[PDB]
Order: structure tokens, then C-alpha cells, then sequence
RNA sequence: AUGCCUGAAUAGGGUGAAGCCAGAGGAAACUCUGGUGGAGGCUCGCGAAUUUGGGUAUAGUAGCAAAUAUUCAAAUGAGAACUUUGAAGACUGAAGUGGGGAAAGGUUCCACGUCAACAGCAGUUGGACGUGGGUUAGUCGAUCCUAAGAGAUGGUUUCAAAGGCCUGAUUCAGGCCACCAUCGAAAGGGAAUCCGGUUAAGAUUCCGGAACCUGGAUAUGGAUUCUUCACGGUAACGUAACUGAAUGUGGAGACGUCGGCGCGAGCCCUGGGAGGAGUUAUCUUUUCUUCUUAACAGCUUAUCACCCCGGAAUUGGUUUAUCCGGAGAUGGGGUCUUAUGGCUGGAAGAGGCCAGCACCUUUGCUGGCUCCGGUGCGCUUGUGACGGCCCGUGAAAAUCCACAGGAAGGAAUAGUUUUCAUGCCAGGUCGUACUGUCUCCAAGGUGAACAGCCUCUAGUUGAUAGAAUCCGUAACUUCGG
RNA sequence: GAACGCGCGAUACUCUUUGAACGCACAUUGCGCCCCUUGGUAUUCCAGGGGGCAAGCGU
């Protein structure tokens, strides 16, 4: 459960501790 | 609902997802020109939201329903 | 709820604006001498509490039924 | 015999939420959750309990009247007896003191 | 403690060019 | 009647509690017979006060 | 079965119950209840 | 490897350290005997190791996917070892194969229809397929607050012009104050809801009854007693009220762990009686089960602590635990906190257990009883006064209250205040169905040595199948009066 | 570009929630301030609608 939802680009790339997307850069 | 509806004097209705309960209480008023007693509102699985409306003792549930 | 002693009390209750009805609960039961008897209660709510007035003389119990408003709705039990 | 377990979302031991054991009208066991104890109010001197004021919860102070958080005495509801009669006996003696003092200082600048 | 406070930077600066 | 606070512990902690303790005694079985493990207070009375020192040295 | 605190619990608690009593009563003197009550 | 913040856990058996009490020896010091008390690098089941959640830093062959035990009759169906009902046998045995939760999953919950595929045989079954139904909150959580830490502004308050308030017959002048956004906990802090009933599937959310919390505008009664912010008691303190600015403080929130003692509630045990069920070849006043009282509200109720009198060695009081007294003991008389019990309202009208009378049907009507007690090295839980040890005097903030102070205001066809009483109105958004690495609840009998064996309540029958200490003595020995 | 809905956006075979994304936060559909207006008894309360918020003593 590393990544979350990405609001930015719908995708399962969003890490909870960095706070940062893998996929997109959000933010 | 239709039980509901008999019985328990409660108008179940559909609503938006963007509306509380004092807009459903006031919609309902201005529309159907009765007094609401009260307004319980859920969040349906399939994204819209569900409205009970029970309605004050004067006035008779179902001959809205009929209406 | 909330027990009151005062017969006018109940009265003034029973007399006010805003009242719907009154219920008078009747209750056999024993006394410390095992001598069982009839004991009434009469049940008035005001505007945020209901009251009652418990009464173990019957002639009073009687009494107070007859100084009821006749405007009154009586719940016998 | 009947079990019984939390009726809220903390399912953990903790201290927030802790349950008694009551049988209800309908003749069968259940959990009630039971609220913190309030603690007496202290003196603001010594920190014992102080004597004549209600224990309340922090905000239930807030709806009883003034006599009930209060005694009649001076920092009554503040400070207890004895520490007010240790403050009038201090605060005399220490302007008896400056009295004093100023009287010999007076005396003893009057030489020259 | 830290009384600068009372100067602003300008004032500072345009105080300390006449000197 | 065995108590609840005994029955939970027995159930969870017991097992590792009694690993460790036999840990702790199979340790102390092999450095008993080593040389080189003395506490502060034995090692402060080897070396002794500074006057025993200068003593030594003379 | 009952261990040995308890029933020692018991015993003084008499003792001593049974030892006010008496000086309460006048039975004993303030100086033979205290030297009982040490014993 | 070392951390830090906030929670859970840190148990049990044995042994018996200081200190204390009473005896015996000696001039003391000191040594023995018994009890008490209940401690630890005590035991039992340079190096290794040292519970846990959340947060946060440095070939039609092998073989049947293994978790035991199934049998008889009936129903449904084209078809039954596998579906359904009844009977029998067996299993889990409160540390559950039982009832809930956090996280996670996402319709798996419920009903109807179906067996093309899936559930390694079959299937009429389903956590499958198709169509529908289902989650209701002022009171439960999030929402608010800050913690370790993170992070904008000019690295975390720093050489930043970083902001609010008050006074004034109209003159824009004057004055006060200091210090940094924000994020970070569904286990921390925190205002308030209970009982009964109800569905195919929803409940502290719906229904019935009953009650609280917060905020607001206002009216009435009473007080504010000569007209202007009330009294009583030596005192602790009591009260239906009984104004209070700047400014300065105090309390609750709010805080380590262990031990025994006292008290309350739930469970367990148990006597009588009033019902119901089982067994009864013989015996058995016999075995099982119902006899319940919620939040909230009124009256009353306290160990500790404190106050007044009094002035003590012939030293007294006193705890299971040796501490207290001219720094005022013993004794006598009072004040306080309401934790917790008792009575009552809620409330018997509810729920429970019975019996009787109605019908191819929603087919519900009536009548009784729901009472009185005891017991504790028992289990669970809360609480009070103590004692021991470790240690920053043992997280912070939101929030509520109080005290010092004396600014200001108050009277003649409604003076000022309304922490006294009654009365009116309102309470938004999101989660709630179902299951479930961390967590909650937890009966009895035998064991007479934690263990193991058997059962009550409640759940199962899942796994391809068929064939081959104990007998005889004596002294003693418990509570009161 | 994404999410949710009926090529399109509640006027859905005008332009919802977002996104450089702009009132503040954000893994919450969470929390504010300002102006106008309307309704429910209404000067106070509650709610709905519309529109917004990324001086110096130097000369
Ligand atoms: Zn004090």
C-alpha cells in the first residue's frame, strides 16, 4: 500500500510518505 | 419506500448530492406545499443520495403520494 | 421525569395552554402492614418534563378526578 | 453468563473509553461506556483539595451559580483558610517591618 | 534582549550613510 | 481459577518471555568463565585513588 | 486453605476489637491496654 | 545501530530483603526464637539477545491439491452421497470452530430466477451468473486541539515596516500589548441519549416513550429591604439570587510503576416460594429453566481533610503494614467533597414465564405470576486512604471556571444586575450494509499440582466417493455477649 | 491531462469536480473572511441565491 490515488492523473502513484507522485511529479 | 410511505409517514426521494437537508426541508415545501417534521439523508452506493422526509401529523403522507 | 407532591400543583399544570392530555395509572399493591391498597398516579408533562403526583388515598385520589378540567383528555391506564 | 463488548468505534483499552456492566429492563447484559472522573479543585498554595466547592468537569462549571464554586471568604474558591490567614499575617508584619526600618534609617541618616 | 526592532532597515541604512 | 491477565499473557508473551530468559542465562553461563568483563565499581577499585596510583609508580 | 495473612488479619483485628472494648468498658486502664496491645 | 511522540502489555507459582512487634543472653554494641511485613541482577514453567499498534527522524498414466464421521426417513427436482426438514452419531468447549471492532477489501449483505463457464467428482448449492432491494445521527466517530516531527513566509523567528484593540463634547490625535502561517492522532485531549420494539437485508441513526448539551433573542415571578451592588456562623463554612474594565495570577484539562487493606457493581454459588419442562422397572421434597429494571431527575448518605474547646511521661493514640503529638496528641462538639450506596419518579403501561378462548382467512382477545433472602483467600471492573521503588515535581494545546484589582453604571407614571426560577427557537457536511496485522467480552463440574477430561449458552458436520492422600488414638480448636 | 456523469456537461450523443490551478488546507468533497440580495414570526436568529479574497531628527 505504498501508493495512493493521484489526483492529478487518475493513477496509483501517489506515495503516501514522499507525498509525491512517481508518474505525474504531483506537486 | 412505499411501506414507508403507508405507515411511517415518511416521503423517500431522490435528491442531488449537492443539497442538505435544509435545501431537501425547503424544496420539498415549496414543491409539494407541505410541512416537513424532519429530514434524514444517506449516500447511496451508487453515488446519488436518498432522502427521508417525515412529514408533520397535519398532514396525510400518502394523499401527497396519490398527488 | 420528575415527582411532585403538591395536588394544586398538578392542578396548575393541568391548566395550562399548551397541555394534551393526562394519564391516570391505577397500582394494587402492599403496604408495610401487608394490608394491600390502591394507589393512583396521575402523569402530567409540562413543557420539557413530565410530572407526577402519586397518591395512595383513594377519597383523594377520587377528589382530584373530580377537580379535573371537564376540556380535559383523560388516559385511564 | 452473557458477553458483552464496546458499542463504539474504539475497539482498544484504553483510557477514553472504559465500560461497566448493567442489566437493562429487558433482563440481559449490556456495556455502558462511562465517563471520566471530575478531580476537586486545588489550592493555589499548598494544592490541597479545597473544601466547600463542588467537583464538576471542566465545562460543567459553566451552568451552576456562584455559590457553589465559591466561599464567602476572601480568594475564597482560590486559596484555602490557612493560607490566607499565613498571607494577612505575612503582609502585616512585613509593614510593620518597612516601618520599622524606615524609622531607623531615618534616625541614623540623622546624625549628619 | 533585541531592541533593533524599534529601526526599520531603511531608517537603519539611511542613518548609518550619515554618519 | 486462573486470572484474565494471566491466561492473556501466558497466551501472548510467555513464549519469547521464557526464550529470552534462557538467552540471557546461556550468556551468562559463557561469560562467567572469561576474563575481561568487571563492572565500573570493580574496575574504579583496580585502578584505585590517585594517591594509590603515585604509590604504584614509587 | 485460608493462607496465613488472612487468618493473622482476623486474629489482630479481634485482638484489638476485644482490647477497646474492655478499655471503653473500664475493665482495663489506659497503661495494661497499651502494653496488651504491643503484646 | 541509535532514536523520538502517542496507546496496549509488563502476568502467574516458589523463596522470603530492609523496617516493625513481642520474647531469651550480655554492661553496651551486638547475637538468637516466633510473628509481621512484601523487596530484588532471586528462582521455576570488548562481544549474543532484549513484546507490540499507529506516527515520525538521524496416458485415461502420475495424481485428487490432505483440515477426523458419518447413518436413516421424507420433500424438491429430468436427474440427489453432496440441496432442504426431522431423527441418530460425532466435533469446537468462554485461552471457542462463539459474539464484535481498527486497517484492508468494495456489494462479497438480502430476495427471486439459472446451471453456459467457475467453486480440481457431482450439484437442484454458492462470496458464481442475471434482475432488483438495502446503509437514515445535535447526543457514536471524523470535523476541533496539540505531541515527536514536517513545512510556507523574511533555514523556522532570523538585523522583516509581519497586528489587533482602546480613549476622544470634532482634532485625526493619543495610548496598550508583545511574537509568528500551516500541517501532523477515526488508540492521545474532547459538550450532550437511554430503554423497549421493528426488517428478507437498517439501528445508541428508524418507530414509541423518556432526557440531555450548546448557542441566541426575549418575557414573567423573585431578589437587589429606604430609596442605590443581600445576609448568617467564634471558626471551618452555608445561601435561591446577591454588578465588576484594564491589568496580574490560580484550578481542572494534566500525566511513572508496583504491593497489601477497605468499599461498590456485574458474574459465580445458594435457601424459601410461585410457574413450565425431563426422568421415574426400583429409589430420588429429584434434574433443567423464568422470577429483569436503562440514560436522566429529586431527597438522603463519607473515609480523608479542616475548624472550635482543652493542654498531655505513670507517655498515650493507632494500622495487615510503625507512624503521629507543646509545630498541640488522647478526649468532646462541628464543617466539607458526593465518589458510592438507600428511597422515589422514569416504571410496569416495558420485557419475561404461564394458562384459556377464537379461525379452510393479519387469527388476536382475555386472565394470572413476575416476590423475599444469604454467602466470598472466588473471577471481571471501578474507587479510597496508605506504603515501596524509579525519576524532568513524570506530554502539549484546545476548552471551562475562579481569584486579586477597583474603571464604570444605577431612581420618582416601570432605577441598575438577572452565575435565582420558569418560558421560546434551532442544530449543517462526511462514515454507517457485509467480512475482518492489532484489539475487546469470557459459564460450570472434576481435577483436589498451572496442566489435562467432561459439559451449559452459541456455533459446526468442512475435506471427491464405493469396495477389498488413606484405617485406630488422644488433647485441642471459631465468633459475640 | 484526470475524475464523475448525460460527442457532450445538470441547457449534458451552456461548460459538474479538478488540473500551470488561484481564499486556506487536502489521502478530508474539511475550514474561513468580505459585499449584495431573498425567505421563514424577525433590528439581533437560521437558511437559500449571486459576486469576490493566490514612514524616516535622510537632505
Ligand atoms: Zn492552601
Amino acid at each position: 500500500k505504498s501508493h495512493t490515488l493521484c489526483n492529478r492523473c487518475g493513477r496509483r502513484s501517489f506515495h503516501v510518505q514522499k507525498k509525491t507522485c512517481s508518474s505525474c511529479g504531483y506537486p | 419506500a412505499m411501506k414507508k410511505v403507508e405507515d411511517g409517514n415518511i416521503l423517500v426521494f431522490q435528491v442531488s448530492m449537492k443539497a442538505n437537508k435544509y435545501q431537501i426541508k425547503k424544496a420539498v415545501k415549496e414543491l409539494y406545499e407541505v410541512d416537513v417534521l424532519k429530514v434524514n439523508t444517506l449516500v447511496r452506493p451508487n453515488g446519488t443520495k436518498k432522502a427521508y422526509v417525515r412529514l408533520t401529523a397535519d398532514y396525510d403522507a400518502l394523499d401527497i403520494a396519490n398527488r | 421525569a420528575r415527582e411532585i407532591t403538591d395536588i394544586k400543583q398538578f392542578l396548575e399544570l393541568t391548566r395550562r395552554a399548551d397541555v394534551k392530555t393526562a394519564t391516570v395509572k391505577i397500582n394494587k399493591k402492599l403496604n408495610k402492614a401487608g394490608k394491600p391498597f390502591r394507589q393512583t398516579k396521575f402523569k402530567v408533562r409540562g413543557s420539557s418534563s413530565l410530572y407526577t403526583l402519586v397518591i395512595n388515598d383513594a377519597g383523594k385520589a377520587k377528589k382530584l378526578i373530580q377537580s379535573l378540567p371537564p376540556t380535559l383528555k383523560v388516559n385511564r391506564l | 453468563a452473557q458477553r458483552v463488548t464496546f458499542r463504539r468505534r474504539n475497539p482498544y483499552n484504553t483510557r477514553s473509553n472504559k465500560i461497566k456492566v448493567v442489566k437493562t429492563p429487558g433482563g440481559i447484559l449490556r456495556a455502558q461506556h462511562v465517563k471520566k472522573l471530575a478531580t476537586r479543585p486545588k489550592c493555589g498554595d499548598c494544592g490541597s483539595a479545597l473544601q466547600g466547592i463542588s467537583t464538576l468537569r471542566p465545562r460543567q462549571y459553566a451552568t451552576v451559580s456562584k455559590t457553589h464554586k465559591t466561599v464567602s471568604r476572601a480568594y475564597g474558591g482560590s486559596r484555602c483558610a490557612n493560607c490566607v490567614k499565613e498571607r494577612i499575617i505575612r503582609a502585616f508584619l512585613i509593614e510593620e517591618q518597612k516601618i520599622v526600618k524606615k524609622v531607623v534609617k531615618e534616625q541614623t541618616e540623622a546624625a549628619k | 534582549l533585541s531592541r533593533y526592532v524599534k529601526w526599520p532597515e531603511y531608517v537603519r541604512v539611511q542613518r548609518q550613510k550619515k554618519i | 481459577k486462573v486470572s484474565k491477565s494471566t491466561k492473556k499473557f501466558q497466551s501472548k508473551h510467555l513464549k519469547h518471555t521464557l526464550d529470552q530468559r534462557r538467552k540471557e542465562k546461556i550468556q551468562k553461563k559463557r561469560i562467567q568463565g572469561r576474563r575481561g568483563n568487571k563492572t565500573d565499581q570493580e574496575k574504579a577499585d583496580a585502578a584505585g585513588t590517585r594517591e594509590q596510583q603515585q604509590l604504584k609508580k614509587s | 486453605r485460608l493462607p496465613s495473612q488472612v487468618v493473622w488479619i482476623r486474629r489482630l483485628r479481634v485482638l484489638r476489637r476485644l482490647l477497646a472494648k474492655y478499655r471503653d468498658a473500664g475493665k482495663i486502664d489506659k497503661h495494661l491496654y497499651h502494653v496488651l496491645y504491643k503484646e
